[PDB]
RNA sequence: CGAUGUCGGCUCGUCGCAUCCUGGGGCUGAAGAAGGUCCCAAGGGUUGGGCUGUUCGCCCAUUAAAGCGGCACGCGAGCUGGGUUCAGAACGUCGUGAGACAGUUCGGUCUCUAUCCGCCACGGGCGCAGGAGGCUUGAGGGGGGCUCUUCCUAGUACGAGAGGACCGGAAGGGACGCACCUCUGGUUUCCCAGCUGUCCCUCCAGGGGCAUAAGCUGGGUAGCCAUGUGCGGAAGGGAUAACCGCUGAAAGCAUCUAAGCGGGAAGCCCGCCCCAAGAUGAGGCCUCCCACGGCAGCCGGUAAGGACCCGGGAAGACCACCCGGUGGAUGGGCCGGGGGUGUAAGCGCCGCGAGGCGUUGAGCCGACCGGUCCCAAUCGUCCGAGGUCU
RNA sequence: GAAUGCCGGCAUGAGUAACGAUAAAGAGGGUGAGAAUCCCUCUCGCCGUAAGCCCAAGGGUUCCUACGCAAUGGUCGUCAG
RNA sequence: CGUGAGGGAAAGGUGAAAAGAACCCCGGGAGGGGAGUGAAAUAGAGCCUGAAACCGUGGGCUUACAAGCAGUCACGGCCCC
């Protein structure tokens, strides 16, 4: 049963599954639009929001949070000073999800793009 | 293995 | 509807605020009302807090005591209209909320790992100092 | 276990009605209210790249 | 929560000090004993001298148990160890005197003289 | 025989007489009478129930007209209590005085897809002693070849849950008619957030 | 004999009754209690261990009782492999010997994929004369069916005493069953904290990886759960079995019977719970659409409606089912609460230092109870009646 | 018309089992008719008395570069022994 | 295939003549459609003839209350000559 689970697993275990939201959180803070399949990307709307809410925050204990996460002191220095600003009076919802016509050749697998918003 | 040894 | 606040509303009717608030690590004595035979009385319960697990109205706390060689646990509900009163004897500081391993330590393993806790003793010293 | 094994041949009636639920259910499609072609609903259209009356994509 | 292959620790002066539950005496198959419950048991240990020897098999009443048994007022209490008290066919202690605390349940199920002779009923 | 239509709220325990009593809380009234079946019309006596409302804009037409010919706002549900009259047009949770028995049906858990041991409470194999692949499988399902064949009703593993379940003679601890709950002794089947039908006792 | 695997166990039942217990009886060398024996009765029940491969049996401690047999000595394409039943080795014994022994001893390969029937679940199709959305009747099935102890009656009836009832009433257990998570107790793969070694970011401080598919350790919400909680077996009605009658001839008496009428089982029927109109014998009620256009038919556009698609769900393998789709709180975010963890970072002060103290129940924080259109359920498409014959 | 016959062809099982170590992947850019699978970049993970390096056997052009993708490669392929 | 002695296959046919299909079209290619050759192109090289199993497309009749070694005897309905 998985009565009132909350949170994809994706076939990773508890570490991968980690390093995949980190990895996908790099990518899209970095260029602000990424294709994923669809289960990824919903998965990463969560994950992203958070780091840009504490962003907006902004505080020292914020930036050291964010950084468990994300790593690169560069990057973050962008999230806090041009990512972030952004949104200061956006209550959530700092990413969007849109499902893509065709799906992958290889495997079928259907994509969408996950994106920051204006 | 071989045959079940019905002996 | 909401769910969660038509059993708090159904809660609320046995809800108490006359008790004291306490920790794991605390000693606490449960005037706790007892039925024998015939009459009912009141037996006091002294020992260490070593857990409360919080479920608002549905909460409980364990307490234990050394009682003639044998260690023993008492559970109680922080709400039960059983409960008489609740008195703090001491105050203790555990760096934990629930203090299972001291069913495994000696007595003077316990008073090095449960000392007392200044912070809180003065802001009950502090208190009572009403007028 | 012991290996089971078919019994008898499946004859050409059989086989055959056991394949009376794989047809392809045919694409859901709808047009685009942008560029009017057709493409599955709630997806970006792959053709002029809008959804949601603004463009999204390049395309 | 007692069955066969339990040991008890003997909760009186009887002579007898651990005691190995062999049947729980509570219907044709009852799985467990608690607080109240008489079993029957092979003495494991005893003093030397004592009233009963090792290797008899007794009679006793479970007094206390590591299991927390529940309570109607919503409460619960437990003990460190799993304790009887050796009784002849009338519930009455083959000893004469009771060590450590006793649940209250005893009361109820009639073994008065065990609750007097316990120096705390809990 | 009366009944009512209600929702289960969830668990709680209240003190009565110094006793900790489990109670699980249902939201029942207000019950508007929809349909009533006669013996001249249907062969049979029931009242039928409405619970919770509805969107208007969200009942299509053929049940628009069943609503108009009662005079009720639109309910999300419709059930019917067997054998039962009520006097007015509208049932709450005052039929039930604390005290009374009462019977309550809901639709249990759903384990899904549940194996042999969790449908059936089945022994399984053992788990050492050369056990091969088989702990939690159901062992033999027949005889030879007499019978040959494997009896219908067999206990085996499938859907199991999610069902029709009847809880009968469940004590009634209070009555709060201002806010239409009903407390329940024990448990009721089902999830939080289910339907539930509350009946007088059977149990005499 | 171009193979029907062979003991026992485990698992899973099911049936017979020549009945072990529980229910009903007659007779008794039946005072009572307790037994004996036979009759009716298969609804339910029929325990845990020591020994042995064992079946059986004996023993221990209980029990209402610890029944006997069938189902290929039920069940190895379900498991085991102790025994038996190859090849090694040894003992006793037999044989000059090679070797031999339902004699013993130690060891010894048990095969991932289910086509058909059958079984458990779940769909798709068409049917149920118009087509729909709801709500139902219950033919017929299935589940269930146990029992003990104490107290009252009453230390009465009975009995010299020991002892000790019927009937009727009350309380509390055991095992089993269904559901549930408030409590008790589990789990809780990243919800919090603490810890080692190493490498890294960025030197300090603070962190990240890896040490498992959680590095380790102390805790832990929701959910799923039992060891935990609630509830069930009935009651009641009817027809009976053995057995007991009333009235009553044949047969002036007698006779439960030949006419007629009573009483009477845990059993039988109904009653309780669940499924159920593919019940093709395709049922019933409430409501909605409606006589459209062209040679019981026909092909196009609609109707009431439905499906597709999408956001989801204590529903779920897929399918199904249920909720929502901007006239919206469905999921995600955000916020408030609950809950867990147990006082973050940074700074300030004390100590030489490990650390300590304060800010501070702080910081972090899955699922739980809610709020909020910030993000996404955009936009739409396709099916879908004109109702046969007396 | 049969010989569990012989040689070959084609069925069934079945869109079923499986696709060969549970060290693990994500994204951006490029190329191309076509890209999860080729090239480049960044992130992540795994070995590190090896899963790194050098000899000897054995193998025998598999080496380097250009042009290729029918087949071979357990998928794909613009890549490649 | 086997270390080796040794074992040991399968595989024939365009047409009289290459006249072996310029060129155009879809397609990356493969392949096809036209044009063209030829007495003939389901003689187009995967080439004479081209059986059978086996697979598919279209049509006639038939089938979702039914019990079967699958046929046969009879009668009726529909379709065809
Ligand atoms: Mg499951
Ligand atoms: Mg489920
Ligand atoms: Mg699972
Ligand atoms: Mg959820
Ligand atoms: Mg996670
Ligand atoms: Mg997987
Ligand atoms: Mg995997
Ligand atoms: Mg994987
Ligand atoms: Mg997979
Ligand atoms: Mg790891
Ligand atoms: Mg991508
Ligand atoms: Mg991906
Ligand atoms: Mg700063
Ligand atoms: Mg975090
Ligand atoms: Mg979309
Ligand atoms: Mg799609
Ligand atoms: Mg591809
Ligand atoms: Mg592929
Ligand atoms: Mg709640
Ligand atoms: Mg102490
Ligand atoms: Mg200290
Ligand atoms: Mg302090
Ligand atoms: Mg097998
Ligand atoms: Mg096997
Ligand atoms: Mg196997
Ligand atoms: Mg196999
Ligand atoms: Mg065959
Ligand atoms: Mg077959
Ligand atoms: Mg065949
Ligand atoms: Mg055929
Ligand atoms: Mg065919
Ligand atoms: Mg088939
Ligand atoms: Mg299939
Ligand atoms: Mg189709
Ligand atoms: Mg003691
Ligand atoms: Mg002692
Ligand atoms: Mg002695
Ligand atoms: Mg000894
Ligand atoms: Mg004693
Ligand atoms: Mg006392
Ligand atoms: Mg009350
Ligand atoms: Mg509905
Ligand atoms: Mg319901
Ligand atoms: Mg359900
Ligand atoms: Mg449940
Ligand atoms: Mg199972
Ligand atoms: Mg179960
Ligand atoms: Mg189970
Ligand atoms: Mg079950
Ligand atoms: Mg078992
Ligand atoms: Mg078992
Ligand atoms: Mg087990
Ligand atoms: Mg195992
Ligand atoms: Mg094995
Ligand atoms: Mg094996
Ligand atoms: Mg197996
Ligand atoms: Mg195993
Ligand atoms: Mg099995
Ligand atoms: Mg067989
Ligand atoms: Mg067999
Ligand atoms: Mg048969
Ligand atoms: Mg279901
Ligand atoms: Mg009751
Ligand atoms: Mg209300
Ligand atoms: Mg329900
Ligand atoms: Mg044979
Ligand atoms: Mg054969
Ligand atoms: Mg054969
Ligand atoms: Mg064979
Ligand atoms: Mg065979
Ligand atoms: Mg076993
Ligand atoms: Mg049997
Ligand atoms: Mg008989
Ligand atoms: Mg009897
Ligand atoms: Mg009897
Ligand atoms: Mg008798
Ligand atoms: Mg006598
Ligand atoms: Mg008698
Ligand atoms: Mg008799
Ligand atoms: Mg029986
Ligand atoms: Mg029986
Ligand atoms: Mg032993
Ligand atoms: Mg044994
Ligand atoms: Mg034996
Ligand atoms: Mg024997
Ligand atoms: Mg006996
Ligand atoms: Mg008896
Ligand atoms: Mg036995
Ligand atoms: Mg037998
Ligand atoms: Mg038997
Ligand atoms: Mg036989
Ligand atoms: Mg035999
Ligand atoms: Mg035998
Ligand atoms: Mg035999
Ligand atoms: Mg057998
Ligand atoms: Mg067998
Ligand atoms: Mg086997
Ligand atoms: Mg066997
Ligand atoms: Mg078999
Ligand atoms: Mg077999
Ligand atoms: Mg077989
Ligand atoms: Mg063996
Ligand atoms: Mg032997
Ligand atoms: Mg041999
Ligand atoms: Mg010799
Ligand atoms: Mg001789
Ligand atoms: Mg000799
Ligand atoms: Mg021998
Ligand atoms: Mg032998
Ligand atoms: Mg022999
Ligand atoms: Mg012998
Ligand atoms: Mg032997
Ligand atoms: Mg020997
Ligand atoms: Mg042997
Ligand atoms: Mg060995
Ligand atoms: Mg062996
Ligand atoms: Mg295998
Ligand atoms: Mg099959
Ligand atoms: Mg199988
Ligand atoms: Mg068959
Ligand atoms: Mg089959
Ligand atoms: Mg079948
Ligand atoms: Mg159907
Ligand atoms: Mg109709
Ligand atoms: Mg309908
Ligand atoms: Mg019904
Ligand atoms: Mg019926
Ligand atoms: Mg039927
Ligand atoms: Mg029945
Ligand atoms: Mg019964
Ligand atoms: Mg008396
Ligand atoms: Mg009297
Ligand atoms: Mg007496
Ligand atoms: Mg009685
Ligand atoms: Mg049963
Ligand atoms: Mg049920
Ligand atoms: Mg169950
Ligand atoms: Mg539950
Ligand atoms: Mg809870
Ligand atoms: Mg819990
Ligand atoms: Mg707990
Ligand atoms: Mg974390
Ligand atoms: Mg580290
Ligand atoms: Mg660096
Ligand atoms: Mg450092
Ligand atoms: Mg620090
Ligand atoms: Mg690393
Ligand atoms: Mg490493
Ligand atoms: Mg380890
Ligand atoms: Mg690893
Ligand atoms: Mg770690
Ligand atoms: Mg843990
Ligand atoms: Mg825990
Ligand atoms: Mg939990
Ligand atoms: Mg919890
Ligand atoms: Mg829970
Ligand atoms: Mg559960
Ligand atoms: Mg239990
Ligand atoms: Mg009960
Ligand atoms: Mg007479
Ligand atoms: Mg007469
Ligand atoms: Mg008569
Ligand atoms: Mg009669
Ligand atoms: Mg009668
Ligand atoms: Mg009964
Ligand atoms: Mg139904
Ligand atoms: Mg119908
Ligand atoms: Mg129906
Ligand atoms: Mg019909
Ligand atoms: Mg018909
Ligand atoms: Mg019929
Ligand atoms: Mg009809
Ligand atoms: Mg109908
Ligand atoms: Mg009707
Ligand atoms: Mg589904
Ligand atoms: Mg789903
Ligand atoms: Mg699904
Ligand atoms: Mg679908
Ligand atoms: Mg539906
Ligand atoms: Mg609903
Ligand atoms: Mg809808
Ligand atoms: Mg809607
Ligand atoms: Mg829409
Ligand atoms: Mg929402
Ligand atoms: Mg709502
Ligand atoms: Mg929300
Ligand atoms: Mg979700
Ligand atoms: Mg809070
Ligand atoms: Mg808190
Ligand atoms: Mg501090
Ligand atoms: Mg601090
Ligand atoms: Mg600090
Ligand atoms: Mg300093
Ligand atoms: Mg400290
Ligand atoms: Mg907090
Ligand atoms: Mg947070
Ligand atoms: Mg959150
Ligand atoms: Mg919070
Ligand atoms: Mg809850
Ligand atoms: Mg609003
Ligand atoms: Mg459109
Ligand atoms: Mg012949
Ligand atoms: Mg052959
Ligand atoms: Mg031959
Ligand atoms: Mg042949
Ligand atoms: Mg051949
Ligand atoms: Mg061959
Ligand atoms: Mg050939
Ligand atoms: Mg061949
Ligand atoms: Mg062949
Ligand atoms: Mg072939
Ligand atoms: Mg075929
Ligand atoms: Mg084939
Ligand atoms: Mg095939
Ligand atoms: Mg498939
Ligand atoms: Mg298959
Ligand atoms: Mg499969
Ligand atoms: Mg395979
Ligand atoms: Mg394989
Ligand atoms: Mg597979
Ligand atoms: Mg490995
Ligand atoms: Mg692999
Ligand atoms: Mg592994
Ligand atoms: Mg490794
Ligand atoms: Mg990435
Ligand atoms: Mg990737
Ligand atoms: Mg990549
Ligand atoms: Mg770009
Ligand atoms: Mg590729
Ligand atoms: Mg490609
Ligand atoms: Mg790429
Ligand atoms: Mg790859
Ligand atoms: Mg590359
Ligand atoms: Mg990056
Ligand atoms: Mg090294
Ligand atoms: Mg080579
Ligand atoms: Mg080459
Ligand atoms: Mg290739
Ligand atoms: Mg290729
Ligand atoms: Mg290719
Ligand atoms: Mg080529
Ligand atoms: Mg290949
Ligand atoms: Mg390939
Ligand atoms: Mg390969
Ligand atoms: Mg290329
Ligand atoms: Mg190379
Ligand atoms: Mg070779
Ligand atoms: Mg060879
Ligand atoms: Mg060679
Ligand atoms: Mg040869
Ligand atoms: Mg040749
Ligand atoms: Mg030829
Ligand atoms: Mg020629
Ligand atoms: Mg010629
Ligand atoms: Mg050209
Ligand atoms: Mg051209
Ligand atoms: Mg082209
Ligand atoms: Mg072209
Ligand atoms: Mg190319
Ligand atoms: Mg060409
Ligand atoms: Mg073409
Ligand atoms: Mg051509
Ligand atoms: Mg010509
Ligand atoms: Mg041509
Ligand atoms: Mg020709
Ligand atoms: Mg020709
Ligand atoms: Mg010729
Ligand atoms: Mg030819
Ligand atoms: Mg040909
Ligand atoms: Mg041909
Ligand atoms: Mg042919
Ligand atoms: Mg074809
Ligand atoms: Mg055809
Ligand atoms: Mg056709
Ligand atoms: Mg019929
Ligand atoms: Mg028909
Ligand atoms: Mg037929
Ligand atoms: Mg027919
Ligand atoms: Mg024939
Ligand atoms: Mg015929
Ligand atoms: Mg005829
Ligand atoms: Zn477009």
């Amino acid at each position: 049963m998985r009565h009132l689970k909350s949170g994809r697993k994706l076939n990773r275990h508890s570490s991968h599954r980690l390093a995949l939201y980190r990895n996908q959180a790099k990518s899209l803070l970095t260029h602000g639009r990424i294709t994923t399949t669809v289960p990824k990307a919903k998965e990463l709307r969560g994950f992203v929001d958070h780091l840009i809410h504490l962003a907006k925050r902004g505080d020292l204990h914020a930036r050291r949070l964010v950084l468990r996460d994300l790593q690169d002191v560069k990057l973050v220095r962008k999230l806090f000073d041009e990512i972030a600003p952004r949104y200061r009076d956006r209550q959530g919802g700092y990413t969007r999800v849109l499902k893509l016509a065709e799906r992958r050749r290889g495997d079928g697998a259907p994509l969408a793009l996950v994106e920051l918003v204006e | 293995m071989t045959h079940s040894m019905r002996c | 509807m909401n769910r969660g606040a038509l059993i708090k509303l159904v809660e609320s009717r046995y809800v108490r605020t006359d008790l004291p608030e306490f920790r794991p690590g605390d000693t606490v004595r449960v005037s706790y009302k007892v039925k024998e035979g015939n009459r009912t009385r009141i037996q006091d319960f002294e020992g260490i807090v070593i857990r409360i697990r919080r479920n608002g109205f549905n909460t409980t706390f364990t307490v234990r005591k050394v009682s003639y060689g044998v260690g023993v646990e008492r559970i109680f509900p922080l709400h039960s209209p059983l409960i008489q009163k609740i008195d703090i004897v001491q105050r203790g500081r555990a760096r934990r909320a629930k203090l299972y391993f001291i069913r495994n330590l000696s007595d003077r393993e316990i008073r090095r790992k449960l000392r007392a806790d200044r912070k809180r003793i003065d802001q009950d010293r502090a208190a009572e100092r009403a007028a | 276990a012991k290996h089971p094994v078919p019994k008898k041949k499946t004859s050409k009636a059989r086989r055959d009605a056991r394949r009376s639920h794989h047809a392809l259910t045919p694409p859901t499609l709808v047009p685009c209210p942008e560029c009017k072609a057709m493409k599955p609903p709630h997806t970006v259209c792959p053709e002029c790249g809008y959804y949601a009356g603004r463009k999204v994509l390049e395309v | 929560m007692i069955q066969p292959q339990t040991y008890l620790e003997v909760a009186d002066n009887t002579g007898a000090r651990k005691i190995m539950c062999i049947r729980v005496l509570k219907g044709s198959n009852a799985k467990y004993a608690t607080v109240g419950d008489v079993i029957v048991a092979s003495v494991k240990e005893a003093i030397p001298r004592g009233a009963v020897k090792e290797g008899d098999v007794v009679k006793a009443v479970v007094v206390r148990t590591k299991k927390e048994i529940k309570r109607p007022d919503g409460s619960a209490i437990r003990f460190d160890d799993n304790a009887a008290v050796i009784i002849n066919n009338q519930l009455e202690p083959r000893g004469t005197r009771v060590f450590g605390p006793v649940a209250r349940e005893l009361r109820e199920k009639g073994f008065m003289k065990i609750v007097s002779l316990a120096p705390e009923v809990l | 025989m009366k009944g009512i239509l209600g929702v289960k709220v969830g668990m709680t325990r209240i003190f009565r007489d110094d006793r900790a009593v489990p109670v699980t809380v249902i939201l029942a009234g207000p019950c508007p009478v929809v349909q009533r079946r006669t013996p001249e019309k249907d062969g049979y006596t029931a009242v039928q129930l409405g619970f919770l409302p509805q969107n208007p804009k969200r009942v299509n037409r053929p049940l628009k007209g069943h609503f108009a010919k009662a005079g009720v706002e639109p309910v999300r549900i419709l059930r019917e209590i067997r054998d039962f009259n009520p006097e007015g047009d509208t049932v709450t949770v005052e039929i039930f005085k604390p005290g009374e028995r009462v019977d309550v049906t809901g639709t249990s858990k759903g384990r899904g897809f549940a194996g042999v041991m969790k449908r059936w409470n089945f022994a399984g194999g053992p788990d050492s002693h050369g056990a091969h692949k088989i702990h939690r499988h159901p062992g033999s399902i027949g005889n030879r070849k007499t019978p040959g064949r494997v009896y219908k009703g067999k206990k085996m593993a499938g859907h199991y849950g999610a069902e029709r379940v009847t809880v009968m003679n469940l004590e009634v601890v209070d009555v709060i008619p201002e806010e239409n709950l009903l407390l329940v002794k024990g448990a009721v089947p089902g999830p939080n957030g289910g339907l539930v039908i509350v009946r007088e006792t059977k149990k005499a």
